[PDB]
This record gives structure tokens, sequence and C-alpha cells, in this order.
């Protein structure tokens, strides 16, 4: 899956 | 676990201070992956690693995709209400 720091 | 919720406080200069992944296109749901140090999800305290974000600001996560998860989440401005939790 994808991360996305936010 | 239970279902939580928790309030979290940020600056208009800051992000959440939080790693996401996850989301409706990888059949899970959006997880928290890392809460990074000092900035605004660790200083709120109720945030923690491997919680679901169901919604946030009454606006529900649960189906959402990553991305349209990001644009959601960034969007939100300062007393920002977080409905959580860990499995």
């Amino acid at each position: 899956w994808p991360t996305s720091k936010i | 676990g239970p279902i939580r919720k928790v309030l979290l406080l940020k600056e208009d200069h800051e992000g959440l201070g939080i790693s996401i992944t996850g989301g409706k296109e990888h059949g899970v749901p959006i997880l928290i992956s890392e809460i990074h140090p000092g900035q605004p999800a660790d200083r709120c305290g109720g945030l923690h690693v491997g919680d679901a974000i169901l919604a946030v600001n009454g606006v529900n996560l649960r189906d959402t995709k990553h991305k349209e998860a990001v644009t959601i989440l960034s969007q939100q401005r300062g007393e920002i209400e977080f409905e959580v939790v860990y499995v």
C-alpha cells in the first residue's frame, strides 16, 4: 500500500 | 478496540504529523502508520500507530481511497475531531 505523510 | 473520539489542535503552519497508509482501493481502512514526534497528532495524545481513521470532522473516511483521504484530511484546520479505532 502507499503511504503519505500529512 | 472501542471506537474513540479524539481532538487534535493544530496551527496553520503545520501538518497533522501522521503518516497514513491503506485506503478502499486496497480493501483496508485509512490506517495511521506513523505518529511524528512533537507534531500535532503526537501532542494531542490520543492518536496512535495502528489506529484506523473512521472519520474526521464528521466526514466519513471508512470507504475512501488513499488520495481522497489525503485531500480530506489535509483540508482540515484548527480544532479537528477524529473518530478512530484500534484493531
